[PDB]
C-alpha cells in the first residue's frame, strides 16, 4: 500500500541554487505517455 | 487525514525497507500527482484514504479526491523553480530557464535538470509560488541527461 508524507511549503525562495540549460528538442509522445526524441 | 496544501512524498513499503516512488502536490484537498508513480491506486494519509479521481496515461497525470486544480501556466520566457524533492533528502528549490519540446501538437516547456527517479511529481513554480507544472516525465538526451517535460492538467 502506498502512503503519503507531508515534505514542504510550495514557495519560491529568492537566492535559490540557478543551474540547468535551456534545449530546443524535437519530440513525440506516445499513446503509453512516453516522450521520445524525433530526428 | 493530512489534507493541508505543500508537496507530499509518495512512499511505498512493498519493497526493501520504505521507499519513495514519486512526489505530490496538496493543493483545494486534492492531490495531484504522476500517473507512472501510483499507476492508478488508492492513498493512505495516517489513517485516512485517498482514491483516485480522475487520471490519464498519455498525460502522465492523476488526481486525489477531486478533479485536477492546477492550472498556472510557464509564460515562455521567465525563470522558474523545481521544487525537487529527492528520497530520503529534504526539498530544495532549484532555479533554472525552461527549453522547449516541439511537438507536432504545439510547444511544451521543458526543464533540464537531473534527479533520481523517485522524485518524479515534484512541482514547478512561477515567481508567484503557483504551480505551472510537474516535473517526471520526459526524455534522456545525447550525453545521458535527462529531461523532463513542464506536464501541467486542464482544471474544469
Ligand atoms: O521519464 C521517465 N521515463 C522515460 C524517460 C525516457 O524514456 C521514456 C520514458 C522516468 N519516469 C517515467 C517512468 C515511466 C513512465 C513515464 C515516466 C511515463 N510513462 C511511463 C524518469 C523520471 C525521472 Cl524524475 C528521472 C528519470 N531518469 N530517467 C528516467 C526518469
Amino acid at each position: 500500500d502506498m502512503y503519503i508524507e507531508r515534505a514542504g511549503d510550495i514557495t519560491w525562495e529568492k537566492d535559490a541554487e540557478v543551474t540547468g540549460n535551456s534545449p530546443r528538442l524535437d519530440v513525440a509522445l506516445d499513446e503509453s505517455g512516453d516522450f521520445s526524441l524525433v530526428e | 487525514g493530512e489534507t493541508t496544501d505543500g508537496v507530499y512524498r509518495v512512499m511505498t513499503r512493498r519493497l526493501l525497507g520504505s521507499t519513495q516512488v514519486g512526489v505530490g502536490v496538496m493543493q483545494e484537498g486534492v492531490f495531484h500527482t504522476m500517473w507512472h508513480v501510483t499507476k492508478g491506486a488508492a492513498l493512505r494519509s495516517g489513517e485516512g484514504r485517498l482514491d483516485p479521481y480522475w487520471g490519464d496515461v498519455k498525460q502522465d497525470l492523476v488526481s486525489y479526491c477531486g478533479p485536477w486544480k492546477l492550472d498556472a501556466a510557464w509564460d515562455g520566457l521567465s525563470e522558474v523553480q523545481l521544487l525537487a524533492v529527492p528520497p530520503g533528502e529534504r526539498a530544495k528549490n532549484i532555479q533554472t530557464l525552461p527549453g522547449i519540446f516541439k511537438t507536432k501538437d504545439g510547444d511544451i516547456g521543458a526543464v533540464a535538470l537531473d534527479y533520481p527517479a523517485g522524485t518524479s511529481g515534484s512541482p514547478i513554480l512561477d515567481k508567484c509560488g503557483r504551480v505551472i507544472g510537474l516535473y517526471g516525465n520526459g526524455v534522456v538526451i545525447k550525453n545521458g541527461s535527462y529531461v523532463s517535460a513542464i506536464t501541467q492538467g486542464k482544471r474544469e
